[PDB]
RNA sequence: CCCCACUAUGCUUAGCCCUAAACCUCAACAGUUAAAUCAACAAAACUGCUCGCCAGAACACUACGAGCCACAGCUUAAAACUCAAA
């Protein structure tokens, strides 16, 4: 017949299913560096994965680490720890503009 | 009470400019929610109502994130008529 | 160097200096803004009482308390007094989202002391008492 | 011998090129109003881009200026609409002048 | 199973903390724990002042204690923590190496909710 | 209705009480998106099968009988008179 016709096939430019920054990384409590990078420097709360970018199961596991950590005394609680302020900036929130 | 004091929402003040150093932590506060928070807490909110108003606000966020979307959208349309008289 | 909003660390050094006290050492003035009156106290480092000042202990009663104006008016006078005793610069902890949550802090400025850095402390309970019923107004 | 439709589709330009995002095409310039360009790259809808301040003097009809595809329509379907709202133009970034 | 003892110990000289670390370690082994690994976090100041057995503490060392004792032995030695009093706090949890992380595949993206409404015209 | 003070109560233990706009007022399971899609509105229209329930309004979340740790209670639940509407 005729050996143009289209083919049934998977999408060949389907770019690769995107992943958060902590993809394939353990989140642990004793991380406080880690979790600190996730809080306000000012008031402490937790960003929203709106913010923070994670997806579903890493902004739930650093809900769980975050809170474990400030009540074994890992992580302050009402503002985040100045020794880590000058970590990489990874949440999308400007407060000064 | 148990915390480090003068570290948790504190904003200095550069050089005497106090009105710029306090919308500043005024908006760091209204960022973080704790300017909504207060006015919520000064009379309680009893859990049926404050579903029904937490209800309203993620209806109400839906909406406005999607028509602020739309509105980008065709904001490129704005333009003058290319095809005046037609 | 470039400014930082964020207060310096009691532990760490730094080489800020106002008038040659450390910001450890800078006396505090604590604003109480209520919604109904302002309360304005000035602490020295050591919690040493230096100067107390209010809307009703500057002339006004009753309703008139609870405006900026009234804030205001206290905050010059709370200056007054912290300036006899020779203070000059200031830490801003102001407390409550009362109408004198600002004005407070211009009758400071006006009445000769200098603001350095401004801390917010209102009590927010993390779930804590529950609080009076809704108005039915 | 007649070549049949999928002969022509198959070796038709437009879709050898796959992905329109990211690509490097050159478009006419057929229709200007004020600043704004008018740039057909031989895709169903024309690109609309607006004219450079650097060289804009010689951005006339008929020019032949290099496109940076970035999405052959335009559509979005919003809330509660049945179907996607479409603008009838493609998006393009401008980049020069094409020179031979 | 395998647990994790996150330990915080009162700021001692040399010879006291060390005795606390094997007074600790001992009472797990009497309670038919197998202690695997003891690490150490380092001291630094804590983030919020604690107040234990009537004392006031404003630094503490960080310990970890890595052990296998049966379900059992977890609620004996809580109570064991709580009546030491050069033990700023203790946690028992489960050890976080236990559990496996399952693979992700990814991010899949989520399409607008239709057939929400009828499609009358209103 | 506004303000202040304070008690039952909201908490814990043990035993009760068994009600709600207990409402997502939209039954369980297995399916379909085709025809006539479909009163209206609401949250599109239906198929197979089974169970529960409903037959004008009011009297009536009532009377009586019965059962219940309930005794100013709950569950089950009428009738006469009346109206031509609800
Ligand atoms: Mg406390
Ligand atoms: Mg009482
Ligand atoms: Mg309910
Ligand atoms: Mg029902
Ligand atoms: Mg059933
Ligand atoms: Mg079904
Ligand atoms: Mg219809
Ligand atoms: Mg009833
Ligand atoms: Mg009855
Ligand atoms: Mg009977
Ligand atoms: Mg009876
Ligand atoms: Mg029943």
């Amino acid at each position: 017949s005729n050996e143009d016709l289209p083919i049934s096939m998977e999408n060949p430019y389907k770019e690769p299913l995107k992943k958060c920054i902590l993809c394939g990384k353990h989140v642990d409590y004793k991380n406080v560096q880690l979790l600190s990078q996730f809080v306000s420097p000012f008031t402490g709360c937790i960003y929203g994965r709106h913010i923070t970018g994670l997806c579903g199961k890493k902004q739930k596991e650093i809900t769980k680490a975050i809170k474990r950590a400030q009540i074994m005394g890992f992580m302050p609680v009402t503002y985040k720890d100045p020794a880590y302020l000058k970590d990489p900036k990874v949440c999308n929130i400007r407060y000064r503009e | 009470a148990k915390h480090l004091k003068f570290i948790a929402r504190t904003v200095m003040v550069q050089e005497g400019n106090v009105e710029s150093a306090y919308r500043t932590l005024n908006r760091i506060l209204t960022m973080d929610g704790l300017i909504e928070d207060i006015k919520h807490r000064r009379y309680y909110e009893k859990p049926c109502r404050r579903r029904q108003r937490e209800s309203y606000e993620r209806c109400r966020r839906i909406y406005n994130m999607e028509m602020a979307r739309k509105i980008n959208f065709l904001m490129r349309k704005n333009r003058a008529d290319p095809w005046q008289g037609c | 160097t470039k400014f930082s909003i964020y207060p310096p660390i009691p532990g760490e050094e730094s080489s800020l200096r106002w008038a040659g006290k450390k910001f450890e050492e800078i006396p505090i003035a604590h604003i109480k803004a209520s919604h109904n009156n302002t309360q304005i106290q000035v602490v020295s480092a050591s919690n040493e009482p230096l100067a107390f000042a209010s809307c009703g202990t500057e002339g006004f009663r009753n309703a008139k308390k609870g405006t900026g104006i009234a804030a205001q008016t206290a905050g010059i006078a709370a200056a007054a007094r912290a300036k006899q005793k020779g203070v000059i610069h200031i830490r801003v902890v102001v407390k409550g989202l009362g109408p004198g949550r600002l004005s407070a802090m211009h009758g400071l400025i006006m009445g000769g002391l200098e603001v350095i850095s401004i801390t917010d402390n209102t009590p927010i309970p993390h779930x804590g008492c529950r609080p009076r019923k809704a108005r039915k107004l | 011998n007649v070549e049949s439709f999928a002969s022509m589709l198959r070796h038709s330009p437009l879709t050898q090129m796959g992905p329109a995002k990211d690509k490097l095409v050159i478009g006419r310039i057929f229709h200007i109003v004020e600043n704004d360009l008018y740039i057909d790259f031989g895709g169903k809808f024309h690109c609309v881009c607006r004219r450079p301040e650097v060289d804009g003097e010689k951005y006339q009809k008929g020019t032949r200026v290099r496109l940076r595809l970035l999405d052959l329509e335009l559509t979005s379907r919003f809330l509660g609409a049945t179907t996607d709202t479409t603008v009838l133009e493609a998006n393009a970034v401008l980049l020069g002048i094409q020179e031979s | 199973p395998r647990y994790e003892l996150a330990l915080i110990l009162k700021a001692m000289q040399r010879p006291e903390t060390a005795a606390t670390l094997k007074r600790t370690i001992e009472a797990l082994m009497d309670r038919g724990a197998i202690v695997r690994d003891l690490e150490n976090l380092g001291e630094r100041a804590l983030p919020y002042r604690i107040s234990a057995h009537s004392q006031q503490h404003n630094r503490g060392g960080y310990f970890l204690v890595d052990f296998y004792a049966p379900t059992a032995a977890v609620e004996s030695m809580v109570e064991h923590l709580s009546r030491d009093i050069d033990v700023i706090r203790g946690n028992i949890v489960k050890h976080p190496l236990t559990q496996e992380l399952k693979e992700c595949e990814g991010i899949v993206p989520v399409p607008l909710a239709e057939k929400l409404y009828s499609t009358k015209k209103r």
